[PDB]
């Protein structure tokens, strides 16, 4: 009914993988404690959470969710949380060592001992779930677990599980704002292994959503936590159709149909458009036709590539509030109107539109305006061949000296592994161009 | 767990350690009988790191104080927290290194190695997951150099893949408080190179540097050197220890600071230290730390950074900042030193927050920087331990307790080869 | 529905605005914090704002107008001020360092920077917007930002939104009274670029104006906050017809057909008659008659052209409050028929007349009179050439010695840019003479 | 932001800079401890044009003290607001420059400077955006004519578009408080004049002649001439700090200050100065401080604007006044001046208003007048330097250092230059008749 596995690995996993928990909680009005009070006489919200939450049937809902890193460090920190007693102890794996940003020790080494009890874990939720849609993956393609344990899941998960979707949420590093030198490396090793195994990868850049906090949120000095918050709003907004009643429903499975037209294409960009300061939403109309502009701003994608560089292939608008479909219907037929948005020759109809009747949830202590309407919109764009480009030749220049390989090779990555995944990932930026072609 | 097995070797060694045991204390909140007396439960969430935790409740850090000399076991016993430590742990020789490699090395210290070996096994086998050693020691004396060599040569040989970090004083020409300097430190470094994952290369000249300068001290004592590089030593391992909003440990530094692994001598700097007097007037924002840490005044290494390149730099900020304001900074350094920046591996900066701020401060930066600059004060030692070597002189010492000139001759081969290959790398272009 | 955009630009620009939307936000009862009183048990007042307020949808009224400044002084004040919570955060856009009365600072260096940012702004309003009458732009031609950024603004709009008329409020030097230098140098650059983007220029010199307080407000001590409330009152007039109803309506759209015969000779001038002293508005009838005749008095032109020199190519009366069309009639014929008022030949039937019910409001601390008829005649003048004459000839002294140059040239504008501007000013002039020239 | 670093350079530099900085903490009522106990929020807004906000709420000067006399220090924390200033932007040497341009440019200055600039680049990276920098340095003594002229040099090198004032005090030959004063000053102007932006000639002599005739002071100490200097510092730089009715800013001086490069000397005055006994009669209004600001008295330099005549002026008016009547007032002088006012370049007085005016005080005014009376005072340094070099008189102390006699002859050629320029202005108002010249 709905079922979502929920699968946190790396930091940047879990603590995207916590923002996400505590919008959910908040959404469907389970405490920390994991009981929802029932209120309104009548189980008014009942069935709503059974996407995130299974009821262990004692009136206990427990998230349908793996966390997973080969640090101890960030688990131990949701065990000595708020949400302590929430998530299920075993549901919480950890690891003695981390990967040290290596994809080798988190793809041979040291991965290899921790994904034979993950993928146990996944089997226990997976049987619980009647008609599963989806396996949602958290992972930095920067960092050694994300990368390297991430990919490893990916893999095993895709041999096991075989049709159920697998939409990853992948936190890729941005070009300008590096918080590795070893980032590179680890990130194509990953999109490798990613390009196969993934159904549809939403490609999310630290540095574009930390301008968005500065320029929408106006904070001078935004966190990762202020970060993982907005991340968690596109995810909810994405799964809300499941969730809350609406108009016009979508799906996990309906994306992997309407946003990939060739199999190896599923990198896509994101963007939510009604994030506005409280202070700025008192001057704002915030009518549909706005939204769905503030939308399709170059500025506003969350992935930092300017998507008037790229054509877009098919574009995914979900719609959640006070939201018409007359109202949607003229605000699409002027984007596809305007210059400045170009969609590909081939998608003569680009747009899949889904309307919630549900509004998103203003978190307490949370940089954002409560708001009747909004926008998420899941974009494939031959721009996306612009990050691609930008990974590569930050890691051509690496592999010219074998910068950083004996610890690589040292952790059992055969060198001629690198050579590989480059040669695959010069390949896909190939295809990009080639689908980006007028047709003949 | 990944628990870190202090060794604190020579004279030098056994005083940085006694100060570093003190500084870590303060921020674990460790009373100096071993009894916890901290305000907040964060402090003990991960003592295990530095601590095994004995009967009764006590606190006892997994330090293996050893040194020749029994005179130095007073000197650690005199200390505040000088209780802290383990008799069994404390081993100590009677005649003394008489600042010779070679008497540490080849004849009284290879004698003792095999007694701290056996604590070395013992304190690391306790650990459920060692994370590695941070060997403490000074390359100018005969103990620290000698024994501290043969001892990091014996651990690696047994635990090859646990990390092998050494916070090592290297002797500066301007001190220059012993004449064999030069002979002990070019026979160090052909130890250290093959044998240590890490290596922090700490100056004299340089932390005086900062006590007449970036602090104002009319009497900067050993103490107050000692402090700073305690300071460091803290920084470079908090992530541990602590929460971060982005997390690393010695493994990631190592990772991410050795391009290749010959070219593992770091500088480390502390960015919050000021002046008394100058404190009402200095900012304390990311902003400020940052122009400070990467001054070259700030650095506990002789060489200017300026003369080098950074071959790549980690970060390691403490206290509440926004990750955003960081990253800014680290790129607008970039930018700037467009030249003290490698060409080939771009992004050369690595940042890593750690929530927990050093006690008495609100923010505070910790700064690790493989520079090709680092070349420039083992050409001292260099040109210094060769004028020696032309002649033979102070030879017959070393050449008694059984080492051959052969072993003179490839110790400066093999430093040789080092500015050799920081020199390519400097000037190397892609 | 009768919406105006207003863009103001540069010190004199932003001040001018300040008084305007204190006039608005008295006309239509919007108060400081933006929400209309909702009284009269109708909406009554429903829908005259239209013109200049955009509805939230929360009953928060936002001014239609974006404020810019290469200096945040200006703007600071009004972030800084009673009208701090009407204005929309982001339609106060502000830069870091000023023009400092250097066009090409405003037109190349600093400018390129905003302008980008202010278009982006000007299109979010421009959306909002359906069926957007005109965009009305208040800019200082002796000052940097509002001669420099303000042309570079103009020409941008003139590609990007095509038709929409550009109704232009231009704060021209006056000759004997300056307040900087290098100013002719400015308003010769910006009046070029003027000249081909704007549709109708109408020009106000602050001395003339000056001069109006000490006559009519009998002030012997005038600021330019008593100057700017005088300007604010002129624009209120000219939109009046959209906003308020009236017997014969114009619209911004009109004046723009029945102003301009040829295209180069849309600069006008303006006079407000009703500028009276409570003092001595006690012993006055103030008929019709009267105020149109006041209207066409050579002092009461509000740009310092006298225009007995000049033959009238077209005037545009526009009447407000006890307004009889019958009274007007005669007004006109009267000046028709009066020697001093001379009208070129091949204009037969100059007068576009324009009668709103609507009384001006008297503004409280303001130096007016509380008064039941008005009107603003907006006039195409061959008088106004003269001015253009002097802007010319305190050029020609300059530009000899090469006098300030240096500052120009350094900034990115080439020399010869002086040359051509001055060219084509000349032709101007030669054109104003040849339209004057009686039919052949 | 617009902020502004200050270097108080040599013995004179540092008690100016002293007094100065008591002046600017009375108006932003920052008290000596550097915590604010001001009434007015105004005060606060603007602040950081002078201060960098320290931690606990302090404000410390961005002041750079520099000498080569370790004395100085001692003096500068004796002063009340002595423990504003920040210990490490106290950078002294030991020996001293011993009245010796070449001692403080070319040996013992030319090793400190680089310690300077390293607190100089600190300084103005923390600014967001840097308008410029205040050098106050005297053109007599070695130190601040030395190390002064090789800073200015090197920041110059560094930030050439940021803007570098200089208020310098000119030797006179009445005061002559030194023998060599000659000598620094000539090889002084030629290094400010190639690297100063605009440059303030102060002269003891007039501050003194202004103590016993405009105020009337029984004993007027170097306190007191250091008060009227740090007044008008404040006034050449307000309409940054605070609010005008007409805002104004350095490079907008500037630009209408300096019609060509090179002529970029100035003379600063303070108009509502007056006896303390001759307070009752006078009365403060815009007309009775426009005549004092045009007195020659007033002038802070020995030459009298009557010799000269104004190729521009500026007026910095503080206070509440009516803008037209100051415009009345500026046109009124250009009028009665017909001589001292340059023919070509018309309006040739400029006019900002600032609302707040300096403590004590209802109105006040800020005059600053690049005049042709300025070469009038370089020509004594001239005849005085030419009269020592025809001998080659203290010149075996400059040539010790390492200077040689090219030096101070390209210095002589080079004043001597900029003096034949400033008669050129007189000789480009001899245009008067085409057919021929008014000699005969
Ligand atoms: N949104 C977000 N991204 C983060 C956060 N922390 C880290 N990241 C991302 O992850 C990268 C660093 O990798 P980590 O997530 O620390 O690595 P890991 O996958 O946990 O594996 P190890 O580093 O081996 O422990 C950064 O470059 C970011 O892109 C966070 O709090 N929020
Ligand atoms: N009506 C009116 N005109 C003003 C006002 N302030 C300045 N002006 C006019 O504008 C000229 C000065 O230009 P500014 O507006 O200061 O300059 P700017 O275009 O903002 O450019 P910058 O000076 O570089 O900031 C004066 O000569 C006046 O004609 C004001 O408050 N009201
Ligand atoms: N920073 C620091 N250096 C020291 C200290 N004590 C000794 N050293 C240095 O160590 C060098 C000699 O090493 P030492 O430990 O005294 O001799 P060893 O015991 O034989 O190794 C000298 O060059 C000293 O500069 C200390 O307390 N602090
Ligand atoms: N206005 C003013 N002038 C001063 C002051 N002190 C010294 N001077 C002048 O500065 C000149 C010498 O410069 P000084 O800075 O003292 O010598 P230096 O230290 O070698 O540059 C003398 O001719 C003095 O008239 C002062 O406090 N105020
Ligand atoms: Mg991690
Ligand atoms: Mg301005």
């Amino acid at each position: 009914m709905r079922e979502v596995i929920s699968i946190h690995v790396g930091q940047g996993g879990i603590q995207v993988g916590n923002a996400c928990w505590e919008l959910f909680c908040l959404e469907h009005g389970i405490q920390p404690d994991g009981q929802m009070p029932s209120d309104k006489t009548i189980g008014g919200g009942d069935d709503a959470f059974n996407t995130f939450f299974s009821e262990t049937g004692a009136g206990k809902h427990v998230p349908r969710a793996v966390f997973l890193d080969l640090e101890p460090t960030v688990i131990d920190e949701v065990r000595t949380g708020t949400y302590r007693q929430l998530f299920h102890p075993e549901q919480l794996i950890s690891g003695k060592e981390d990967a040290a940003n290596n994809f080798a020790r988190g793809h041979y080494t040291i991965g290899k001992e921790i994904v034979d009890l993950c993928l146990d874990r996944i089997r226990k939720l997976a049987d619980n779930c009647t008609g599963l849609q989806g396996f949602l993956v958290f992972n930095s393609v920067g960092g050694g677990t994300g990368s390297g344990l991430g990919s490893l899941l990916l893999e095993r998960l895709s041999v096991d599980y075989g049709k159920k979707s697998k939409l990853g949420f992948t936190i890729y590093p941005s070009p300008q704002v590096s918080t590795a030198v070893v980032e590179p490396y680890n990130s194509i090793l990953s999109t490798h292994s990613l390009l196969e195994h993934t159904d549809v990868a939403v490609m999310l850049d630290n540095e574009a959503i930390y301008d968005i906090c500065r320029r929408n949120l106006d904070i001078e000095r935004p966190t990762y936590t202020n970060l993982n918050r907005l991340i968690a709003q596109v995810i909810s907004s994405l799964t809300a159709s499941l969730r809350f009643d609406g108009a016009l429903n979508v799906d996990i499975t309906e994306f992997q149909t309407n946003l990939v037209p060739y199999p190896r294409i599923h990198f896509m960009l994101s963007s939510y458009a009604p994030i506005i300061s409280a202070e700025k939403a008192y001057h704002e109309q915030l009518s549909v036709a706005e939204i769905t502009n503030s939308a399709f701003e170059p500025a506003n994608m969350m992935a930092k590539c300017d998507p008037r560089h790229g054509k877009y292939m098919a574009c995914s608008m979900m719609y959640r509030g006070d939201v018409v479909p007359k109202d949607v219907n003229a605000s699409i037929a002027t984007i596809k109107t305007k210059r400045t948005i170009q969609f590909v020759d081939w998608c003569p109809t680009g747009f899949k539109v889904g309307i919630n009747y549900q509004p998103p949830t203003v978190v307490p202590g949370g940089d954002l305006a409560k708001v009747m309407r909004a926008v998420c919109m899941i974009s494939n764009s031959t721009a996306i061949a612009e990050v691609f480009s930008r990974l590569d030749h930050k890691f051509d220049l690496m592999y010219a000296k074998r910068a950083f390989v004996h610890w690589y090779v040292g952790e059992g990555m055969e060198e001629g592994e690198f050579s590989e995944a480059r040669e695959d990932l010069a390949a896909l930026e190939k295809d990009y161009e080639e689908v980006g072609i007028e047709t003949a | 767990m990944r628990e870190i097995v202090h060794i604190q070797g020579g004279q030098c060694g056994n005083q940085i350690g006694a100060k570093f045991w003190e500084v870590i204390s303060d921020e674990h909140g460790i009373d100096p009988t071993g009894t916890y007396h901290g305000d907040s439960d964060l402090q003990l969430e991960r003592i295990n790191v530095y601590y095994n935790e004995a009967t009764g409740g006590r606190y006892v850090p997994r330090a293996i104080l050893m040194d020749l000399e029994p005179g130095t076991m007073d000197s650690v016993r005199a200390g505040p927290f000088g209780q802290l430590f383990r008799p069994d742990n404390f081993v100590f020789g009677q005649t003394g290194a008489g600042n010779n490699w070679a008497k540490g090395h080849y004849t009284e210290g290879a004698e003792l190695i095999d007694s701290v070996l056996d604590v070395v096994r013992k304190e690391a086998e306790g650990c459920d997951c060692l994370q590695g050693f941070q060997i403490t020691h000074s390359l100018g004396g005969g103990t620290g150099s000698g024994m501290g060599t043969l001892l990091i040569s014996k651990v690696r040989e047994e635990y090859p893949d646990r990390i092998m970090e050494t916070f090592s004083v290297v002797p500066s020409p301007k001190v220059s408080d012993t004449v064999v300097e030069p002979y002990n430190a070019t026979l160090s470094v052909h130890q250290l190179v093959e044998n240590a994952d890490e290596c922090m290369v700490i100056d004299n000249e340089a932390l005086y540097d900062i006590c007449f300068r970036t602090l104002k001290l009319t009497t900067p004592t050993y103490g107050d050197l000692n402090h700073l590089v305690s300071a460091a030593m803290s920084g470079v391992t908090c992530c541990l220890r602590f929460p971060g909003q982005l997390n690393s440990d010695l493994r990631k530094l190592a990772v991410n600071l050795i391009p290749f692994p010959r070219l593992h001598f770091f500088m480390i700097g502390f960015a919050p230290l000021t002046s008394r007097g100058s404190q009402q007037y200095r900012a304390l924002t990311v902003p400020e730390l940052t122009q400070q840490m990467f001054d070259a005044k700030n650095m506990m290494c002789a060489a200017d950074p300026r003369h080098g390149r950074y071959l790549t730099a980690s970060a390691l900020f403490r206290g509440r900042m926004s990750t955003k304001e960081v990253d800014e900074q680290m790129l607008n350094v970039q930018n700037k030193n467009s030249s003290y920046f490698v060409e080939w591996i771009p992004n050369n900066i690595k940042s890593s927050i750690c929530d927990i701020p050093p006690k008495g401060l609100k923010m505070a930066v910790t700064f690790v920087g493989n520079s090709t600059a680092i070349q420039e004060m083992f050409k001292r030692v260099a040109e210094q331990f060769t004028a020696m070597f032309r002649r033979k002189a102070f030879l017959h010492w070393y050449t008694g307790e059984g080492m051959d000139e052969m072993e003179f001759t490839e110790a400066e081969s093999n430093m040789n080869d080092l500015v050799s290959e920081y020199q390519q790398y400097q000037d190397a272009t892609a």
